[PDB]
């Protein structure tokens, strides 16, 4: 049943798992005649509720220290709110029934001995929900398995992620800002949203709302001493306006309508913009900065057993190849202005003993 | 206002008027009974205090008994005497409008989670069919994300921790002392930076004292303590060093004087107060300026920032509406004086918050259903005839 | 002139009146060039408070209080927000105009005397919204009845409701669970989220955005000893799993497109699913009811029937009507009173376990490896049961262990009832935990696990009684029962095997016990085994 070397594991299942005898305790609705019904939910996240299932070996502590160890972490950054809607139009003639339930990702640890699985653990993390319709007749017998669930099912994603639990630059010396591009990720889908299965006939959508002034980016510096989150921060407002607060009342969402004849699964991360902040002195890089601003998202369309390992911590760039160099004035050195501007010839005394800058404008188009 | 007076102690759990809530972030829980809007009783002793306490820290004329209020008996008809001194107060004008002050006067509530009072962001829901001709994806209804975002820090939570009920007051029955009316804070720093915060109170309504040549009716004490619990909603208290001198010692042979709080002096009443509180104003601190620079520094904000707002319900907002409808001054200058003349009720008037070195006190038990009515004392206050407790062998005497 | 008797009453006109002269105060839009426009409002607060016109008989409380009572509640509703929204496109080279008022249900309370109407209080409660367009060119000159109101009136159907003032169960003792269905609605309109009127070209929408987390859940109980809405309320989450009772976090949203030549009823509800905890023993002994709030319930009419005459009707008793599919789910739950004692070790073959007074008591466990296994306690008396767990084995795995999931939802496989003796049979998989029910203090009476070698298997999950007419508790159709004993039949409810002392033989087979006539005299102790065919009786007798 693994093929894996003897010892402890950590596997991830991905999302799109529903649990048993909970199918319709979220209600549902029903529609008629050519009405078009739409159900969805929007959560703050800020209440979490995670199924834990632990074994002797395998604590509470345990389970969360090694799954948020590689996976996304759910204690903290479970505050990002999420929201998904489903949407169907009745028939002409007919009655339509539409209950929904969560769906969970399954996190498990696993000690393996002999090549055989003989302790397991469980975590269930709340990630989208899942729809399901039926058009009926009054009167019409519906089939219990329609209703009730009696075993854990796998929908959307079918994975096992396993791990073990043991150029030349013609630039001056000075700093530079980087736009990198658009549309990073981090790997193991750390920023994955969710994924959604719309049955034919249906419609989906996924929509991130974002909260004032509560958009947490990603900081990397080889040096908090010169390049501080503040210091970045100040110069990436000063080559581009970069300002955090701006991103925090954008919203996006994305729809998928499945045709008639099979369905649909969107699976949807967040993004990020990478601005590389760096000092070229010399000609080499004595320090570098990544600071990553969150971005509008990306999705992609998937069509519905084999192991897979966990890749290295690393970003994955969705988005267009994209670099755009800007310089920034050194903040270190003072700059002063003349005022008049110099029509054919000028003679500026120096006003120190350390670099500055001096700004002037020309009085006419012309080869100084 | 309307007095819930159809409640007991054998009422359900209906999780809408009778809960089981817990005791702060302790890991007790006590049943409280809603009788008016953000207003709780709660029959058992309070948790705070221990009923045993040692002979050494005990109090000079305290009683102390760690079985009274332990039976279900006893606190039904502590919880009925509560109801009926009520509305005895409800009765009244004076008492109508005080209560329905303590019930608007909600704590303010705390900014959004990322900050401001101003306004939510905005999400869309509800995406359109695709319509023959056009995608109609941008069809869809707006909502304000966060409504209602507003924090509160005025909350009792259940046992659970998965649900929560508004509370401006809880009356609790006497801690370790069983004669010992008190008044108690639920966050010190939010009931002196203007914010405000939910108050518990402490009450004894069985046992009363005879001053001069009447009794005491115990809905003034009640009114004391409702007063003193209002400074704590607005979050008006002042730092527990700004003290006065009340009593100059005469019976030692030291110079030593007496203090005591600015907020006793400003609620108590009596002829204390006159001398103080004068026209002009000989004595003067800080903490008035203080308060009436944040108090209309929050009026503005509720006025300029409240007051706009259409995300966020009108249980909140109306009552802000009518918190800052009044006063500071009108706070400052309300006291035991006025219900006394409202009421026509005698009461100490001399150093009243200093009786225990004047005279010792002899108790009298109360039978609520017949002694005391809505109408107060049963043939009056002179001539009620009631009984000198059994608890009076038990005071504590340390001279 | 009414023709109902003398005395007060309480009227209904219904929803859907616009009041006289408030057309537009809110304003409206204006379109142009192929654009859309999209209008809509939010029944919150400071426009869902009703307006009383009341007379000296009746008073503003009087007339809140009778409505209230009968017709929905609108003091509760007025607090949790309602959405409502119009969209119209507008034509390529054109202008369109669009503006919106309030809809309001009526409700009357009167005073007949004589056949004679001599008194009327009114109340206007605001339910939503109502959305007028023209498209228009400059300088057309519109009829003034398009803008201006001078009566109130009906758009939607008239209506003048009043109210005068003044199967056989095959299961085994134990709870149960029984989901009836979703789409439960009070009768009276009594939960009625409101109407929308969507001219021709037009969409409407009603939307509940769960802006307030609350709900109204209603409980029911035909005996408040042993059952309240906080036990109700822990069997439904060992049961189902329900975590949230009074709150919710999701939205239902209701769009209809109008055609392009007819005008379009749109009536919004709020529905329920019905949840009975019974406590079926021997014949039901008690019965509860919780309605667990839905997401809504939406009835499409084509068009207002034409005009004819307002024909009074009266209110129809209170109750529930459902519109969702039927249906009827089953969950067995472990009865908390009953003690259950966890086993720390998997089973293996040929285990005993000492029964460690006369009270019930439940154990919980699971074999080593799927097999059929054979459960009889000392002298093969008392009778068991036996329940599976259901969903269990799909999580917490420890080898050689039991590590539970509380998983309290249990499914009967098997069992009898009292004073007979039998052992029951069963066929046990690895992963799922099973429950043993024991009822009854003499010597222990230890429960003995044998993992049969391929004897018993004919007699697959099935009890034998160690036994001229006899009836035990039946099982249900397409279940086995078995007897251990020249005539034998059925009594109501509608085979042969050879023991060796240990061996099995097949004797007789096609049995129909529904003959009353057995006359075999086989030439083989034996066993007889029938399969409830129709259960037409409780018990099931052999004869």
């Amino acid at each position: 049943t693994i093929d894996l070397a003897d010892g402890n594991y950590v596997v991830s299942r991905g999302d799109g798992w529903i649990l048993s005898r909970q199918n319709q305790i979220l209600g549902g609705s029903v529609i008629s005649n050519g009405s078009t019904g739409i159900v969805g939910d929007l959560r703050v996240n800020d209440n979490a509720i995670p199924y834990y299932y632990p074994t002797p070996s395998f604590n509470e502590e345990y389970i969360k220290n090694n799954i948020q160890t590689v996976f996304a972490n759910f204690t903290e950054a479970n505050q990002i709110p999420i929201g998904f809607e489903f949407s169907k139009t009745a028939p002409s003639n007919k009655n339509l029934y539409m209950y929904l339930q969560y769906t969970y990702i399954r996190y498990e640890i696993i000690k393996v001995l002999q090549h055989e699985i003989i302790e397991r653990a469980v975590l269930y993390v709340p990630s989208l929900g899942y729809v399901k319709s039926i058009e009926f007749n009054p009167g019409e017998k519906i089939n219990k398995d329609f209703y009730f669930l009696t075993n854990d099912k796998c929908i959307l994603n079918e994975q096992f992620l396993y791990k073990k639990i043991l150029r030349v630059l013609p630039y001056s010396n000075g700093l530079y800002v980087i736009n990198k591009g658009d549309g990073y990720i981090r790997t193991n889908d750390k920023d994955l949203i969710g994924t959604l299965l719309i049955e034919a006939g249906s419609s989906g959508s996924i929509i991130q709302p974002r909260l004032r002034n509560t958009t947490r980016p990603l900081f990397t510096t080889s040096n908090d001493a010169k390049f501080s989150q503040q210091y970045t921060e100040e110069r990436l407002k000063d080559a581009f306006n970069v300002q955090l607060f701006n991103t925090s009342t954008s919203l996006f969402k994305f729809v998928e309508e499945a045709p008639s004849n099979k369905n649909i699964c969107i699976k949807a991360y967040n993004t990020y913009e990478k601005y590389e902040l760096i000092d070229y002195q010399n000609g080499s890089i004595v320090n570098k900065a990544e600071y990553y601003l969150p971005s509008l998202g990306y999705c992609e369309v998937t069509n519905a057993v084999v192991k897979t390992q966990v890749a290295e911590d690393g970003f994955i760039q969705n988005g267009p190849e994209e670099e755009i160099v800007v310089g920034v004035i050194d903040p270190s050195e003072n700059i002063q202005e003349i005022n008049t501007a110099i029509s054919d010839n000028y003679t500026y005394n120096i006003p120190n003993n350390n670099p500055f800058y001096i700004l002037f404008t020309v009085n006419t188009t012309g080869i100084y | 206002m309307n007095i819930n007076d159809n409640l007991s102690i054998n009422s359900p759990v209906d999780n809408k008027n009778v809960v089981v809530v817990r005791a702060r972030k302790t890991d007790t829980v006590f049943k409280a009974f809603k009788v008016a809007p953000n207003i709780w009783v709660a029959p058992e002793r309070y948790y705070g205090e221990s009923l045993s306490i040692d002979e050494e820290y005990k109090v000079d004329g305290g009683i102390y008994d760690s079985n009274f209020l332990s039976q279900d008996s006893e606190k039904d008809k502590f919880l009925q005497a509560i109801i009926t001194l009520l509305k005895r107060i409800n009765s009244t004008n004076a008492g109508e409008k005080l209560l329905s002050l303590i019930s608007t006067a909600i704590p303010f509530p705390y900014g959004y989670i990322g900050g401001g009072y101003y306004a939510p962001n905005m999400i869309t829901f509800g995406s359109a069919p695709k319509s023959n001709k056009k995608l109609n994806s941008l069809i869809s209804s707006t909502i304000p994300f966060p409504y209602a975002g507003y924090r509160e820090t005025n909350y009792l939570s259940s046992e659970d921790n998965k649900s929560f009920y508004a509370s401006n007051i809880v009356i609790f029955g006497p801690g370790a002392n069983i004669v010992e009316n008190n008044t108690v804070f639920y966050k010190k720093e939010d009931a002196e930076n203007g914010m405000g915060t939910m108050t518990e109170i402490w009450f004894q309504p069985f046992l009363t004292y005879k001053y001069d040549e009447f009794y005491i009716d115990p809905a003034i004490e009640l009114i004391k303590c409702l007063i003193k619990s209002l400074y704590f909603l607005y979050g008006i208290k002042p730092s527990d060093d700004l003290v006065i001198p009340y009593r100059l010692r005469s019976e030692l042979e030291n110079i030593e004087y007496s203090q005591l709080n600015i907020v006793d002096l400003l609620v108590s009443g009596g002829i204390d107060p006159k001398f103080i509180n004068t026209d002009p104003y000989w004595f003067t601190d800080n903490y008035f300026s203080n308060a009436k620079k944040v108090f209309e520094d929050h009026r503005n904000i509720y006025e300029t920032q409240i007051e706009g707002n259409n995300a966020i319900g009108n249980d909140i907002k109306l009552r802000l509406k009518q918190k800052f409808r009044i006063n500071i001054n009108d706070i400052w200058e309300l006291n035991l004086n006025y219900f006394s003349k409202e009421f026509s009720i005698m009461m100490p008037d001399r150093f009243n918050n200093a009786l225990k070195h004047f005279y010792r006190k002899q108790y009298y038990k109360i039978d609520y259903p017949e002694n005391y009515s809505i109408n107060g004392f049963v043939n009056g206050q002179i001539n009620v005839q009631l009984s000198l407790s059994d608890r009076n062998q038990d005071i504590i005497n340390k001279p | 002139t009414i023709d109902l008797a003398d005395g007060n009453y309480v009227v209904s006109r219904g929803d859907g009146w616009i009041l006289s002269r408030q057309n537009q105060i809110l304003g409206g839009s204006v379109i142009s060039n192929g654009s859309t426009g999209i209008v809509g409002d939010l029944r919150v607060n400071d426009n869902a408070i009703p307006y009383y016109y009341p007379t000296p008989s009746f008073n503003e409380e009087y007339i809140k209080n009778n409505i209230q009572t009968v017709f929905a509640n609108f003091t509760e509703a007025n607090q949790i927000p309602i959405g409502f929204e119009f969209s119209k496109t507008a034509p390529s080279n054109k202008n369109l105009y669009m503006y919106l008022q309030y809809t309001y249900i009526r409700y009357e309370i009167i005073k007949v005397l004589q056949h004679e109407i001599i008194e009327r209080a009114v109340l206007y409660v605001p339910s939503l919204g109502y959305v007028k367009s023209i498209e228009f060119n400059p300088g057309e000159k519109i009829n003034k009845d398009f803008y201006f109101l001078t009566n109130d009136k009906c758009i939607l159907n008239e209506q003048f409701l009043y109210k005068k003032i003044l199967r056989v169960l095959p299961y085994s003792n134990g709870l149960y669970v029984i989901n009836k269905g979703d789409g439960y609605i009070r009768t009276n309109d009594k939960d009625l989220i409101g109407t929308l009127l969507i001219e021709a070209g037009s969409s409407g929408s009603i939307i509940q955005p769960r802006l307030r987390n609350t709900t109204r859940p209603l409980f029911t109980t035909s005996n408040d000893a042993k059952f309240s809405q906080q036990y109700t309320e822990e069997r439904l989450k060992d049961a189902f799993n329900v975590q949230l009772f009074n709150t919710s976090t999701s939205l239902f949203k209701f769009v209809e497109e109008a055609p392009s030549n007819k005008n379009i009823c749109i009536k919004a509800y709020n529905t329920y699913e019905k949840y009975e905890l019974i406590d079926y023993q021997n014949s039901i002994v008690n019965k509860a009811e919780y309605y667990l709030p839905s997401l809504g319930y939406c009835e499409v009419t084509n068009a207002p029937s034409p005009e004819s005459e307002v024909v009074k009707t009266q209110v129809a008793e209170d109750g529930f009507i459902q519109n969702g599919p039927e249906e009827e789910i089953v969950v067995g739950v472990i009865d908390p009173s009953e003690n259950i004692q966890e086993i720390n070790t998997a089973i293996s073959d040929n285990y005993t376990y000492n029964i460690p007074n006369n009270n019930p008591f439940y154990i919980l466990f699971t074999v080593n490896t799927t097999g059929i296994y054979k459960i009889n306690a000392q002298n093969n008396l008392p009778s068991l049961k036996i329940y599976e767990a259901i969903g269990s084995g799909n999580r917490n795995f420890q080898s050689g262990n039991l590590c539970d999931d509380d998983i309290k939802a249990i499914n009967y496989i098997t069992g009898f009832d009292p004073n007979a003796k039998s052992y029951l049979v069963v066929l046990l998989n690895k992963d799922k935990n099973y429950y043993i029910r024991v009822p009854q203090s003499n010597i222990e009476n230890q429960i003995k696990f044998k993992r049969e070698e391929g004897d018993l298997r004919n007699l697959m999950n099935s009890s034998v009684n160690i036994i001229h007419y006899y009836t035990r508790q039946s099982p249900d159709v397409h279940d086995y029962i078995s007897y251990e004993f020249i005539r034998l039949y059925t009594s109501y409810n509608q085979t042969l095997f050879r023991v060796t002392e240990y061996n099995l033989i097949n004797i007789q087979q096609n049995l129909n016990l529904l003959n009353s006539t057995k006359s075999i005299r086989l030439l083989n102790i034996y066993i007889l085994k029938v399969e409830v065919t129709e259960l037409n009786n409780y018990n099931i007798k052999l004869h």
